[PDB]
């Protein structure tokens, strides 16, 4: 069980850790989060009380280093930093820990929610989507745009998701125009899976990361990416059976975790109705269709 | 974007553009089978691809053999249309290729866009107003070449005959569209109007009769009357 200590909490802020969140008051004695499960990526995220604009946060894996948070009064945000002095870090944490000034990652033992949302998400792939190579952790916020959004403006601060575009030469073989547009299996299986992602685990990992950035930061380009990756599978007549069964589980837990009051802006009516009711895979997502119909029957 | 009713003149500028109408590509007769079920029999069709500035018509004849053994023919017809338009563009010298292609039905947008990915600078555009090109098969010489075709074939026409020697392309297109709307609303009456006088003939190299300027005004007035009438006969006014 690992720890992310805080130097202090000088400004009032709602702090999220994965799917959990809690409020910290201005100058409240608060020195971080303990008992963070090893084996998963995690995200620690922030919304200031005075400016609910800009949700921002940091993806990290405690196996990769000792990380802490420190507010920067010049840049006006809580920053993640790595502590290289391993003994300095252990000593800081233990002091905050015998003084019980940290909150405990509040995992119920029955509860596989975070695993189920991050099953295929790896830090090394996150760091290729979010390029800042001198840090082991990755910053994301509400306003960051994607490489594809930039093609339609600062490249260093972009989300480099894999570009998916159904009306592109990459997606459409000369002479198979109608075939490839109406059945996207070539683009899914040859171009994306064999060609770019190499395997379905990396595909699902990017899909899961896109969803999480959409949900936690309201990042619009991430939501676009998530829906494109779903639609590419659902619009393929030929998908490996284990991928469909896994997709159904992935989306089930995503739909289960979505705040009820954010469905209006985070769920694209066209994609979901197409995927569940018109697409080749309309009959292959039983768990996802059932939770969607019982939780968001309006959208459909 | 979509052509609205506040840009009529854009049709007649000097940017090459073609209209593409697919409504006569997939044509069937519906009939009863011996068992009393219903079946379709396809008949020859055509893509209507028209330069509105010059009157040049690229009539790609669609022979019924193209449907043999195919499923979902109404869907295929849109993609076949887009394939043939793409092939036409590629066959033209670069300086004759269109800068815009306007489709008369919005269901042609994605098929044509996908077939024209190689031409990113050719704009594919929708029509905020439906055209009367479906009536092209009421032009006797066009209908004849389509129905006589025994194989796929492209035939080139000037749908304005020699009108541009005397009138502008705006006026020629308004005449063509007034004639086509007449033929669509009441074909027999429209055709009666056009041929009633046997001393006015259709030249061998023309589609329409050799009306003088004055006779065209009378004709045009008769077509307007027909359309207004039918519009009463239809709505009882
Ligand atoms: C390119 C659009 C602005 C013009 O569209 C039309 C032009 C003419 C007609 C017609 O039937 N006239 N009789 C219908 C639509």
């Amino acid at each position: 069980m690992n720890t992310v200590p805080f130097t202090s909490a000088p400004i009032e802020v709602t702090i999220g850790i994965d799917q959990y969140s809690f409020n910290v008051k201005e100058n409240q004695p608060f020195h971080g989060i303990k008992d963070i499960p090893i084996g998963h990526v995690h995200v620690i995220h922030f919304q200031h009380a005075d400016n609910s604009s800009m949700r921002y946060g940091y993806w990290f894996d405690c196996r990769m280093g000792n990380f802490y948070i420190q507010y920067d009064p010049k840049d006006g945000l809580y920053k993640m930093m790595e502590e290289r002095d391993g003994a300095k870090f252990e000593n800081i944490v233990h002091n905050f820990k015998e003084r019980q000034m940290m909150v405990s990652y509040p995992k119920i033992d029955e509860d596989d929610t975070w695993y189920n949302l991050t099953e295929f998400v790896q830090m090394d792939k996150i760091r290729k989507i979010v390029r800042k190579d001198e840090n082991q952790f990755s910053y994301v916020d509400s306003s960051m745009t994607t490489v594809q959004e930039n093609e339609l403006s600062d490249p260093a601060h972009s989300l480099n998701y894999t570009v998916i575009n159904f009306k592109s030469r990459e997606a459409i073989r000369p002479g198979h125009e109608m075939e490839d547009f109406l059945d996207k299996s070539y683009y899914l299986n040859t171009v994306m899976l064999q060609g770019i992602f190499k395997n379905s685990s990396n595909y699902f990992g990017e899909l899961q990361f896109a969803f999480l950035n959409a949900m936690f930061f309201g990042n619009y380009g991430s939501s676009l990416q998530w829906h494109a990756m779903i639609e590419l599978i659902c619009s393929s007549a030929t998908v490996p059976k284990h991928m469909l069964d896994k997709l159904d589980e992935i989306l089930y837990y995503q739909i289960k975790t979505l705040p009820e009051q954010y469905s209006d802006i985070l769920l694209n009516e066209r994609v979901w109705n197409i995927c569940l009711y018109s697409s080749f895979q309309k009959n292959s997502l039983h768990n996802t269709e059932k939770i969607m119909e019982n939780k968001y029957p309006e959208l459909l | 974007g979509a052509m609205n009713s506040s840009n009529y003149a854009e049709l007649f500028n000097n940017d090459i553009k073609l209209f593409v109408d697919d409504t006569n590509v997939y044509r069937v007769t519906v009939h009863k089978t011996f068992e009393g079920n219903v079946a379709t029999k396809a008949i020859n069709g055509c893509i209507f691809t028209l330069n509105p500035k010059t009157g040049h018509l690229f009539l790609k004849i669609i022979h019924t053999s193209v449907w043999a053994g195919q499923k979902r023919l109404s869907q295929l017809a849109k993609w076949k249309t887009a394939e043939e338009v793409s092939a036409l563009v590629r066959s033209l010298p670069k300086e004759e290729q269109p800068k815009q292609i306007i489709v008369t039905r919005k269901a042609m947008l994605d098929p044509l866009e996908v077939h024209m990915l190689d031409f990113p600078n050719i704009a594919i555009r929708p029509t905020e107003l439906r055209l009367p090109f479906s009536a092209a098969m009421s032009i006797d010489k066009l209908s004849d070449v389509v129905m006589k075709a025994t194989e796929p074939q492209m035939v080139l026409f000037n749908i304005y005959d020699d009108w541009l020697d005397r009138i502008s392309s705006y006026t020629a297109f308004s005449r063509l569209t007034l004639l086509l709307r007449a033929l669509k609303t009441n074909e027999e009456s429209a055709k009666m109007i056009l041929l009633s006088d046997p001393t006015i003939t259709i030249k061998s190299y023309h589609l329409w009769p050799s009306f003088t300027d004055e006779q065209w005004i009378t004709i045009e007035s008769q077509m307007r009357d027909l359309i207004l009438t039918e519009y009463g006969r239809k709505y009882n006014v």
